[PDB]
């Protein structure tokens, strides 16, 4: 989908669920396209500010999750078309990760970087 | 599984040159000449190049087709060897 | 070996060796941070090459 595709190269974030890429305006008017009828993220700038960093490294056009490799390395094969980071720094809100848990949606660290 | 070709790239735009192959693929999806490449990878620190998973790479060359950006990289993709094909997504830090 | 001989101005003229090992210290320097942080070694490769 179009609007998924970031709009502009400027105030980018990376989802940390599942590292999609869009800027702070569009997770605002729109939310995570992946991650929205959980995370709950549209209209709250907060919420984008709390499930969104600023800081990533790299980033991966996602455009046929179902017949990629990177996809599978990247373990976004089952998400949308988009923009995704190659990685992102940050951590989701500990209360954030205790209710995925209690609704059954684990979490993984987004953050591949080698770190020394 | 497709394989990786890197594509010259204007210096600085592999970004936004990215994202108008994105905007192209959408544009193109719901016609009768799709883009059939698999990804574009553009790493943190890479300069003048892009990294495109497709199968083949006249798939590479039809959809970089008109795309400014890559015009240096429209007559020649190279293969990126397949050992070395894990080192495109590393992230050292 | 390589005098930086004076123009018909007053800017000093590298010889044609100073400029040649500038080029080699500027892909050796890139190079070397290359492999120093993990660069996919893509760039490191066709580096080794130019
Ligand atoms: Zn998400």
């Amino acid at each position: 989908a179009l609007e998924t595709v970031p709009k502009d190269l400027r105030h980018l974030r990376a989802c940390l669920l599942c590292s999609l890429v869009k800027t702070i305006d569009q997770f605002e008017y729109d939310g995570c396209d992946n991650c929205d009828a959980y995370l709950q993220m549209k209209g709250n700038r907060e919420m984008v500010y709390d499930c969104t960093s600023s800081s990533f490294d790299g980033i991966i056009a996602m455009m046929s999750p179902e017949d990629s490799w990177v996809s599978k390395w990247q373990r976004v094969s089952n998400f949308k078309p988009g923009v995704y980071a190659v990685s992102v720094t940050g951590r989701l809100p500990q209360g954030i990760v205790r209710e995925l848990k209690s609704r059954g949606v684990a979490y993984k660290s987004r953050d591949t970087a080698i770190k020394t | 599984d497709p394989n990786l070709w890197t594509v010259k790239c204007k210096i600085g735009e592999e970004r936004a040159t990215a994202i108008s192959l994105m905007r192209k693929f959408i544009a193109y999806q719901f016609t009768d000449t799709p883009l059939q490449i698999k990804s574009v990878v553009a790493p943190e620190h890479v300069k003048g190049y892009i990294y495109v998973e497709a199968y083949k790479q006249t798939h590479v060359k039809q959809a970089i087709e008109g795309v400014g950006n890559l015009r240096l990289g429209y007559w020649n993709q190279q293969m990126v060897p397949i050992k070395e094909m894990t080192d495109v997504l590393k992230v050292v830090k | 070996v390589r005098p930086a001989v004076v123009m018909q101005g007053s800017a000093r003229n590298q010889d044609d060796l100073t400029h040649k090992l500038a080029d080699i210290v500027k892909i050796n320097n890139q190079l070397r941070r290359n492999e120093q942080n993990g660069a996919a070694a893509h760039v490191i490769a066709e580096d080794v090459k130019l």
